[PDB]
RNA sequence: AGGAUAGUGGCCUACCAUGGUUUCAACGGGUAACGGGGAAUAAGGGUUCGAUUCCGGAGAGGGAGCCUGAGAAACGGCUACCACAUCCAAGGAAGGCAGCAGGCGCGCAAAUUACCCAAUCCUAAUUCAGGGAGGUAGUGACAAUAAAUAACGAUACAGGGCCCAUUCGGGUCUUGUAAUUGGAAUGAGUACAAUGUAAAUACCUUAACGAGGAACAAUUGGAGGGCAAGUCUGGUGCCAGCAGCCGCGGUAAUUCCAGCUCCAAUAGCGUAUAUUAAAGUUGUUGCAGUUAAAAAGCUCGUAGUUGAACUUUGGGCCCGGUUGGCC
């Protein structure tokens, strides 16, 4: 009741390029997080490949090819264009980090940076629907886009200043008529 | 306290139990987030039991708060409460007295040594020695 | 035929071959014989704990030249005497006569490594405290 | 294998440094803010010699 | 060992409970009754687990020594009585009578049945035989005796009880063209109208079923189970009427059927 | 044939016969061997592990014997012998933690002499008692999951995309550098409270207090190649030391000792041992055998392995399934 592993060669200067490159893009601390959406990747694109070993018409290829695939698109990874169990092996790690949160913060404007994003998302800001969320790593469904927004707490979006503001209402706007 | 708005979900009837069970679904935005007896107040003012057939526990928040759900029970009798209710939820509501009763390991020691019978006279006179 | 039986009953002669052939890797025979358990002063273990009898001055082998202060430890549960290295620039002062040390092997897996000859083990901690704390006097040594 | 070898010259270098002491310098910053730093360090700035690049070149 | 288990573990008990299992630590025990251990299921998982009425075992206890809930008539205050298969359950709260049947996933389907219905139960006779002083004896699945039967009564056919009286009111044979409900097996709660017979001397007489949609299976005798003949059962079959529908045509339902 | 057993049976004996197993590996020895469900790693085939949280076998220091009972060859039950060992007013008596917690030894190697039956369930003449079973917390970097250590501006330097497509007009802006500076956002941590809980501690909520660096300061390994990252500085001078391997070091060390800078993974990173892949370096899939290791000196030959071709083909006529494709 447990899971996770990384990758083979710890060098190889191209890939670290492109780790890199996708780090700084989409606002990542590690490369553990780019392993893990591989690791995902890598499930479902193992998983495809046996299910087109089946034949087709199918009854295990037909559920559980259409379960994934609503999965997927649901989700936004796969565009409701494509819907035939060969870009699910197409997919790649950009595609699932554009419906990261953080990217979607960003990319829905809001936050002007994806750094930005996600220390407004980690100090308890935005919320989705209703219910606020602190992890950038939160894949949403493709319907909560109409729905992310600051919470209704969380400055930007509603109540009290905090700290900063209301101390410093006091250091100066009280500090008046002495 | 900034519209409570109390809800009630899922409600069974339980005739052989004589209560009343659903699960409590408060909506508490900008307050000190919960406050039970309220609760029990609230509950009672529209179940008819006026404060003492309630039971009501397990209340979790929501992360991010504004909101709390937990469970609840309301008898037909402060009576029925008080022989099926468990005794740790009456103290909790102040409808009985939790006894005070010696430490677990204590009671087990007097158990083991009164597991030893005797008493009759003087003999009591030399019990210095029994283990030393 | 390519010698080897093809027929879909050999799979006895087959599995025979396998099993006496086997006995020509290194690793299959020191697995079965038991060789850690009998030989291996480590017991088939990773480390072993050891009382200081000597310091050493092994000098090294050619083309190299110098001298690569190693200890002569008499390990506890085996009473085994082993040559084991001091690494890190000092700390054969760090070790002391009659000292308890703990053992670790010295990275190839049995056989010795480099220009030391005869060794195969080094030395990890001192009296209880690591001598890479000591060396880089993260912590100092108890006497007392 | 070997008893005879002076091992009074041990630590010779290591005491014989010429002690210099570490720079007091500013705070490096830690986790997403470091692999920003990177990002910028690599993709903006810097190459060389009509194909070529360097991350730690010593000066000429 | 050195007598028998008195325990039973979480991850032990037949997965047709439903519970958890890893140091979950303890499940309940069915203690010895009319029914076997697998193939039961106890009055504290009816109550806590299915219906919601309880939350804890003490609260099952409080029930049960009211004489508020009865199997076959009787009340059965132990708490891990093991009621089984077509056992009737009766509280008189909310009037409810409680038919112990198998859903087609193989659990035990909670239905509710009318009082009429509850007034009678059915059994599969298992062995017949004579006992002392030359009365004849049929033994049915939930370890019931009755003497004097109509000696037409052979074994695996099925035999309808008052439940007050432990009498016999009507029984059915078991033949071609008879309703069968599969007790045991992969093919547990299904109903299919038995095609035919194997025999196989020895060796575990096997019988071929037909579901109403033409869907061909085959069972073991001892996992089969009369109830009717073709289209007049003699219990209200319960929401699914022993069918199967296939994954596909379950999650077609519950996408078309619903959006909630 | 009898006896014994709950019952079968050389289980035990009487009489009788002389059989039974074995190169299709008997018997014996070893196991750092409880068995399985399963675990790790694998394109596929596979190799290794499996003391364990399910299942069942055993055992209660070693042996043996037995009472009671439905059930024990019982050990938190007796009897004896052996070995260890406690109390003593020396006459005798009482023992068995591979249950719980301790932490004497062994060692590379493993936690509190804690709270409670509130849940899971069990036992009992039993809804009420008991339960170190079990749960609760404490220690805990075994392993796993998520994830902070900062974000955005304005002035001085090196560039410019797009709005009104009315000339260098204002700009919702933009890529880096500052002994430049601003107000914003917080949470880790304290903590009234309630919640949580058998009762507490924590989690989730939440008043109040809680960032500007000298501060709430992230390490661990390395920078010759393999293998991402120094044609920098100082020291030492085949010494000290590095180095898994190849190799550095002998007075200009890209390898040591340090500083600076830079790299990799990052609350985790190294080292040792073992094992898996890599390893088609165990080769059924799938090796090799003239010369690199390996064709037996040659033939016969049993087990084993392997074994030529042939026996109803072909043609029709209907029935009703799954897929297409007019509309």
């Amino acid at each position: 009741s447990k899971t996770y592993s990384t990758p083979k060669r710890p060098y190889e200067s191209s890939r670290l390029d492109a780790e890199l490159k996708l780090a700084g893009e989409f606002g990542l601390k590690n490369k553990k997080e780019i392993y893990r959406i591989s690791f995902q990747l890598s499930k479902i694109r193992r998983a495809a490949r046996d299910l087109l070993t089946r034949d087709e018409k199918d009854p295990k290829r037909l559920f559980e090819g259409n379960a994934l695939i609503r999965r997927l698109v649901r989700v936004g990874v796969l565009s409701e264009d494509k819907k035939k169990l060969d870009y699910v092996l197409a997919l790649k790690v950009e595609d699932f980090l554009e419906r990261r949160l953080q990217t979607q913060v960003y990319k829905l404007g809001l936050a002007k940076s994806v750094h930005h994003a996600r220390v407004l998302i980690t100090q308890r800001h935005i919320a989705v629907g209703k219910q606020i969320v602190n992890i950038p790593s939160f894949m949403v469904r493709l319907d909560s886009e109409k729905h992310i927004d600051f919470a209704p707490t969380s400055p930007f979006g509603g109540a009290r200043p905090g700290r900063v503001a209301r101390r410093n209402a006091a250091r100066k706007a009280e500090a008046s008529g002495e | 306290s900034d519209a409570v708005t109390i809800r009630t979900r899922k409600v069974i009837s339980n005739p052989l139990l004589a209560r009343k069970q659903f699960v409590v679904d408060v909506l508490h935005p900008n307050r000190a987030n919960v406050s039970k007896d309220e609760l029990r107040e609230k509950l009672a003012e529209v179940y008819k039991a006026e404060k003492d057939a309630v039971s009501v526990f397990g209340f979790r928040t929501q992360f991010g708060g504004g909101k709390s759900v937990g469970f609840g029970l309301v008898y037909n009798s402060v009576a029925e409460a008080k022989k099926f209710e468990p005794t740790y939820r009456l103290v909790r509501y102040g409808l009985a007295e939790k006894v005070e009763k010696a430490s677990r390991q204590q009671r087990k020691q007097k158990k083991n040594r009164d597991k030893k019978i005797f008493g009759t006279g003087k003999r009591l006179a030399k019990k210095v020695a029994r283990r030393n | 035929g390519k010698g080897k039986p093809r027929g879909l009953n050999s799979a006895r002669k087959l599995r025979v071959h396998r099993r006496n052939n086997r006995w020509a890797e290194n690793n299959y025979k020191k697995r079965l014989l038991g060789t850690a358990f009998k030989s291996s002063p480590f017991g088939g273990s990773s480390h072993a704990k050891g009382i200081v009898l000597e310091k050493l001055g092994i000098e090294s082998k050619q083309p190299n030249s110098a001298i690569r202060k190693c200890v002569r430890v008499q390990l506890i549960k085996n009473g085994k005497k082993v040559t084991a290295f001091v690494p890190n620039d000092g700390c054969l002062n760090f070790v002391d006569e009659n000292d308890e040390v703990l053992l670790a092997g010295f990275g190839r897996k049995g056989k010795a490594k480099g220009d030391i000859p005869g060794v195969r083990f080094k030395v990890v901690k001192v009296s209880g405290v690591s001598l890479l704390a000591l060396w880089k006097e993260k912590k100092e040594k108890p006497r007392s | 294998a070997k008893v005879h070898g002076s091992l009074a010259r041990a630590g010779k270098v290591k005491s014989q440094t010429p002690k210099v002491e570490k720079t007091e310098k500013p705070k490096k910053p830690k986790g997403r803010a470091y692999k920003r730093l990177l990002y910028t360090r690599r993709f903006v700035n810097v190459t060389l010699v009509n194909g070529k690049r360097r991350m730690n070149p010593g000066p000429s | 060992a050195r007598g028998p288990k008195k325990h039973l573990k979480r991850l032990a008990a037949p997965h047709h409970w439903l519970l958890d299992k890893l140091s979950g630590c303890y499940a309940p025990r069915p203690s010895a009754g009319p029914h076997k251990l697998r193939e039961s299921l106890p009055l504290i998982v009816f109550l806590r687990n299915r219906l919601k009425y309880a939350l804890n075992g003490r609260e099952v206890k409080a029930i049960l020594m009211q004489r508020h809930v009865k199997v076959d008539g009787k009340v059965r205050t132990d708490t891990t009585y093991p009621a089984g298969f077509m056992d009737v359950i009766t509280l008189d709260a909310t009037n409810e009578n409680f038919r112990l049947v198998y859903d087609v996933k193989g659990r035990f389907a909670v239905h509710r049945i009318t009082d009429e219905e509850a007034s009678y139960k059915l059994g599969k006779v298992k062995k017949v035989q004579l006992g002392k002083k030359g009365v004849p004896y049929v033994v049915t699945h939930d370890g019931r005796t009755i003497r004097y039967p109509d000696p037409n009564i052979k074994v695996n056919d099925t035999v309808k009880i008052d439940l007050a009286s432990g009498k016999i009111t009507d029984f059915i044979k078991f033949d071609a063209g008879k309703l069968v409900y599969v007790t045991g097996g992969r093919n547990l709660g299904r109903i299919g109208t038995i095609v035919h017979k194997e025999r196989h001397d020895g060796g575990f007489d096997l019988v071929h079923i037909k579901d109403s949609l033409d869907n061909t299976f085959v069972t073991r005798l001892n996992n089969v189970f009369v109830i009717g003949e073709q289209g007049k059962p003699y219990i209200s079959l319960p929401k699914g009427k022993g069918i199967k529908l296939s994954i596909a045509e379950e999650r077609d339902r519950r996408r078309a059927q619903q959006g909630l």
